[PDB]
């Protein structure tokens, strides 16, 4: 079957502070009622340009390769003690640190977040990872998933700096003359 | 064959330089391996998430910085200034001013 | 106006004081002149407008 | 009245805050590595949480050709960086001027 | 306390830099 992804899936672009501004910017984002494929109960699946993992324990952690055999690999496995972060042929790195999302990205990066008990509504993620290794990865083996496009965001930050609404500029020419006016609301004309 | 990105994110090479010590309430030319600028520098309540050093306001201006050693945040704030203007009556009348 | 003080206008960085302490003045002049030609042109626009 | 000058306050202090390590950075394991590899299989080796110091590899006066783009090399020790890509190769004498 | 009509405060109440300054 297959799910909206209603509005889910918006992370910190970058690491500066911003405070009761209207900030628009360019970067890889999940399209606002986006189709995601549904899995349950489990075959291998390609990676493209990002891709975005949600779950809802019994999930074990997520091998990233294009072969995933002969040729340099990813292998990132959860632990109950600790997480287990390794990088060899299957060594050459090594590394140790309700809802559960995860915007995985190609260096290397990652955020998460996670919520109590997909349902409506918006919440940001903070990053965690940011490793830097470089190799291509094709295909990703492990729920839902979802996939990132190129498209320009408009960010709303309150007075806390915590984001709290945002709008797709190419979803709709409502979005559209919202993004142009960046403005959040319009008037008649 | 060397090659630089010379990026906004956290530093992790730097010269062999020395460290000095903060000085606040004083009009200074701040480094903080790099972004250098001048202002006055004192104690920023505002808010920062674990992974936020730099702050940036409607326009940028970088208003905020975090301390690179001591991990403390502070506030940034452009040093007083102004235009001068002369108050004068006519020469042939006096010669006395005053200033604005 | 303010907005636009945060051009490339061709130069390598907008930022004055970053250019200056990464190259020496025999070629900082060539990134100098573009920033003051963009910044003096945006004046001159809004004084018309004004 | 008449507008005359501007005033403006003036600096009285300096303030330079780097993060404090001392792990020298592996720039000999580099340039005096024993063999090389060709240039269709050039070699890159990441850098990072090191103390570069650029200015003992400018006064080694053993090298014919020193050409830094975008930015001066006397200026190097004064200014820091996110990551630094060292990639070695051998060629011809003829083409090294083709790495431009 | 500023001496104004009612109608006079209906209107009125119905209406960091670089270089830049208002006299
Ligand atoms: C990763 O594999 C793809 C598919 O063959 C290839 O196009 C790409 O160049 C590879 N990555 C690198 C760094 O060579
Ligand atoms: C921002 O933080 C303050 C506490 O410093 C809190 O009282 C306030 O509710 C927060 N703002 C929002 C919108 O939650
Ligand atoms: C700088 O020195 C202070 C005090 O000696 C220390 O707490 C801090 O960790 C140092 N910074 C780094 C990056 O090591
Ligand atoms: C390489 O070896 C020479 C030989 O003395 C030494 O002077 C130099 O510091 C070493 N490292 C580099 C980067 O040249």
């Amino acid at each position: 079957a297959y799910t909206n992804s209603f509005t889910r899936g918006v992370y910190y672009p970058d690491k500066v502070f911003r405070s009761s501004v209207l900030h628009s910017t360019q970067d890889l984002f999940l399209p606002f009622f986006s189709n995601v494929t549904w899995f349950h109960a489990n075959p291998v699946l390609p990676f493209n340009d990002g891709v975005y993992f949600a779950s809802t324990n019994i999930i074990r952690g997520w091998i990233f390769g294009t072969t995933l055999s002969k040729t340099q690999s990813l292998l990132i496995v959860n632990n109950a003690t600790n997480v287990v972060i390794k990088v060899c042929e299957f060594c050459t790195f090594e590394y140790v640190s309700n809802l559960r999302e995860f915007v995985f990205k190609n260096y290397f990066k990652i955020y998460s977040k996670h919520t109590p008990i997909l349902p409506q509504g918006f919440s940001a993620l903070e990053p965690l990872v940011d490793l830097p290794i470089g190799i291509n990865i094709t295909r990703f083996q492990t729920y839902y998933v979802g996939y990132l496009q190129p498209r320009t965001f408009l960010l709303k930050y309150n007075e806390n700096g915590t984001i709290t609404d945002a709008v797709d500029c190419a979803l709709d020419p409502l979005s559209e003359t919202k993004c142009t006016l960046k403005s959040f609301t319009v008037e008649k004309g | 064959v060397l090659s630089f990105e010379l990026l906004h994110a956290p530093a992790t090479v730097c010269g062999p330089k020395k460290s000095t010590n903060l000085v606040k309430n004083k009009c200074v030319n701040f480094n903080f391996n790099g972004l250098t600028g001048t202002g006055v520098l004192t104690e920023s309540n505002k808010k920062f998430l674990p992974f936020q050093q730099f702050g940036r306001d409607i326009a940028d201006t970088t208003d905020a910085v975090r301390d690179p050693q001591t991990l403390e945040i502070l506030d940034i704030t452009p040093c007083s200034f102004g235009g001068v203007s002369v108050i004068t009556p006519g020469t042939n009348t006096s010669n006395q001013v005053a200033v604005l | 106006l303010v907005k636009q003080l945060s051009s490339n206008f061709g130069a390598i960085s907008s930022v004055l004081n970053d250019i200056l302490s990464r190259l020496d003045p025999p070629e900082a002049e060539v990134q100098i002149d573009r920033l003051i030609t963009g910044r003096l042109q945006s004046l001159q626009t809004y004084v018309t407008q004004q | 009245i008449y507008q005359t000058s501007n005033f403006r306050v003036q600096p009285t202090e300096s303030i330079v805050r780097f993060p404090n390590i001392t792990n020298l950075c592996p720039f000999g394991e580099v340039f005096n590595a024993t063999r090389f590899a060709s240039v269709y299989a050039w070699n890159r080796k990441r850098i990072s949480n090191c103390v570069a110091d650029y200015s003992v590899l400018y006064n080694s006066a053993s090298f014919s050709t020193f050409k830094c783009y975008g930015v001066s090399p006397t200026k190097l020790n004064d200014l820091c960086f996110t990551n630094v890509y060292a990639d070695s190769f051998v060629i011809r004498g003829d083409e090294v001027r083709q790495i431009a | 306390p500023s001496k104004r009509s009612p109608i006079e405060d209906l209107l009125f109440n119905k209406v960091k830099f670089n270089g830049l300054t208002v006299l």
